This record gives structure tokens, C-alpha cells and sequence, in this order.
């Protein structure tokens, strides 16, 4: 081998529908839909879940 | 023979937090209007935000400068929160130049006429060396909704300068909206209600203008609905 | 290539007339390479020598 050139690529992956998410207690799930802010439930104070 | 709602006192508790009241609402339209406005406000308010940044000594988002402790990515995260009001132009170029030890806050930006920096205390960086100097040019656009870099990458339109650092655009000023419809005892009526809209924003859009624009958009779309051809 | 106002004028004109092919003449090749380097590393302009 005369010589070698290594190149590192870095890629920013954002969460999207189909990825797997879980809790600490064994509950699992696939992220199914991204809802608009307005559709999400909100308490009287206005903070959405 | 109907009633119709008139905009009444608009209390301002803080610079960001505001209460707007609408007194003469007919029975049943309270919740309808409350929800419609909440939706329009949260969804469609146009605002301006930084779209991309160029810093001098940095090739890409992941490198690091001498004499700073935050990573470049955290610098972008700080820039995302800058609340700014642009009046005339669509694209403005702000310039930040600071040297010496100290926290580089938003106040140090070169003061231009048409641009208003709402929160000058907002921190950007911390220098740690007398001779350490940062210069950057931040390009701010007007827009609606939420557009990430990666979608706009299809429409690059000569993104050629490798020094360019794209930031996701959250083109939306409103953080929170709540409303309460409560009995509005009007001197000649039994059962009338008043709608109270409590709103929390980043301090760019004024309440009156927000409500006016929302009503404008809803009225325009309803106008579009009024006619039905049936032809 | 940082303070000479001709360079800023050239860049500004090109970036303002992006839909136009422009023939730019200089005396010597060395200056041409410096011009390519500066147009690339500060505006990403594609230029063949």
C-alpha cells in the first residue's frame, strides 16, 4: 500500500415519522404523525402537551 | 336585529404578555371566535428571523474558535432566539464585531434604522481573551410558518460560499394563547358573554396588529366562501 | 484582495446579474488565479481560467 486518505463526513439527522422511540419502563412506539401546534390538546392555561 | 362585537380595553401587563377583551358577543359565538382566533394566531402570524450566518474563522458548523467556550452549534442555537422587527426591507444584513473579555450580547449589534432589536440583553457568546475577536454578518428575512434548512436545500440558489451556515427558520412570533368566555352582564340583556384573549409573544408583534391581521385573514377566506356558483 | 474596491464592485455586479455570462479580462494569469480564489472563497463564483 503506497498511501491512504481518510475522510470523515458528518450528517445532521432530524427526527421524522417512522423512527422508534421508547420509555424507561418497556413502553415502545413508532412516531406516527407530526401534528400542527394548534391541533394538540391544551390546558386552560394554554400550554399544549 | 343582531349584536356585534366591539374591541374594548387592551391591558398590557408586561412587554410580552397581553390581555385583549371583546365585550358584546352574542350567545354561542364565544367559543367559536375564541378557537378560530387561537388557531389563526398560532398558525399564520408572519414574522422575521435569521436565515443564515457567516463567521470569519470557521469553515463549518462543527469547528471551534480559540478563546470561546461555547461550540459553534450553540452559537446558532443562541441566534435562533433573536427577536427582531424589520419595517421596510425584506432582507437585512446585521454586523456584529466585538473584542476583549466579556459577554457578547445582542446589544452590541450595529444600530440600524429599520431594524429593532427587541431584547438587547439577550446573550450571544462569552469571550475569554483580551485579543480574541469575533466578527459575523447575520442575514434576516421575513416569512411565515416553519421552514428548515434541509427542505430549502432543494432550492439552494447558489449556496456556493462554504462559509455559509444555514439555520432553520421559525417564522412565527406567538408562543402561547389562551381564552376565556365569561358572562358579560350588559345593562339591557340577561345572558351575554365577553371573550378575553390572553396572549404571550416574543415581543415583536403588537396585540392590536395581531388581532387585526388574524381577523383580516379569516374574513378574506370567509368572503371567498360566501359565493357558491352552483352553475 | 480584501480592500481593493474593484473586487467588491465585480462581486456586487455579478451577484446582481447572476443570469448573465460575463467575460472578465485581466493582464496576467497570477492575478486571475487570485481572482478565482477570492470569488470562490467569499462568494462561490464558478470561474474557469
Amino acid at each position: 500500500v503506497l498511501k491512504i486518505v481518510k475522510v470523515y463526513l458528518a450528517v445532521k439527522r432530524r427526527i421524522q415519522p417512522g423512527d422508534k422511540m421508547a420509555g424507561r419502563h418497556g413502553n415502545k412506539g413508532v412516531i406516527s404523525k407530526i401534528n400542527p401546534i394548534e391541533d394538540m390538546p391544551y390546558d386552560e392555561n394554554g400550554t399544549p402537551v | 336585529e343582531f349584536l356585534k362585537p366591539r374591541l374594548v380595553d387592551i391591558e398590557q401587563v408586561s412587554s410580552t404578555h397581553a390581555k385583549v377583551t371583546l365585550e358584546p358577543l352574542e350567545r354561542g359565538f364565544g367559543h367559536t371566535l375564541g378557537n378560530a382566533l387561537r388557531r389563526i394566531l398560532l398558525s399564520s402570524m408572519p414574522g422575521c428571523a435569521v436565515t443564515e450566518v457567516e463567521i470569519d474563522g470557521v469553515l463549518h458548523e462543527y469547528s471551534t474558535k480559540e478563546g470561546v467556550q461555547e461550540d459553534i452549534l450553540e452559537i446558532l442555537l443562541n441566534l435562533k432566539g433573536l427577536a427582531v422587527r424589520v419595517q421596510g426591507k425584506d432582507e437585512v444584513i446585521l454586523t456584529l464585531n466585538k473584542s476583549g473579555i466579556g459577554p457578547v450580547t445582542a446589544a452590541d449589534i450595529t444600530h440600524d434604522g429599520d431594524v429593532e432589536i427587541v431584547k438587547p440583553q439577550h446573550v450571544i457568546c462569552h469571550l475569554t481573551d483580551e485579543n480574541a475577536s469575533i466578527s459575523m454578518r447575520i442575514k434576516v428575512q421575513r416569512g411565515r410558518g416553519y421552514v428548515p434548512a434541509s427542505t430549502r436545500i432543494h432550492s439552494e440558489e447558489d449556496e456556493r460560499p462554504i462559509g455559509r451556515l444555514l439555520v432553520d427558520a421559525c417564522y412565527s412570533p406567538v408562543e402561547r394563547i389562551a381564552y376565556n368566555v365569561e358572562a358579560a352582564r350588559v345593562e339591557q340583556r340577561t345572558d351575554l358573554d365577553k371573550l378575553v384573549i390572553e396572549m404571550e409573544t416574543n415581543g415583536t408583534i403588537d396585540p392590536e396588529e395581531a388581532i387585526r391581521r388574524a381577523a383580516t385573514i379569516l374574513a378574506e377566506q370567509l368572503e371567498a366562501f360566501v359565493d357558491l356558483r352552483d352553475v | 484582495w480584501n480592500f481593493d474596491p474593484r473586487v467588491e464592485w465585480l462581486m456586487g455586479y455579478l451577484t446582481s446579474h447572476r443570469s448573465q455570462k460575463v467575460l472578465v479580462i485581466c493582464a496576467k494569469a497570477a492575478t486571475a488565479l487570485q481572482l478565482e480564489q477570492v470569488l470562490r472563497e467569499r462568494e462561490g463564483i464558478r470561474a474557469a481560467v
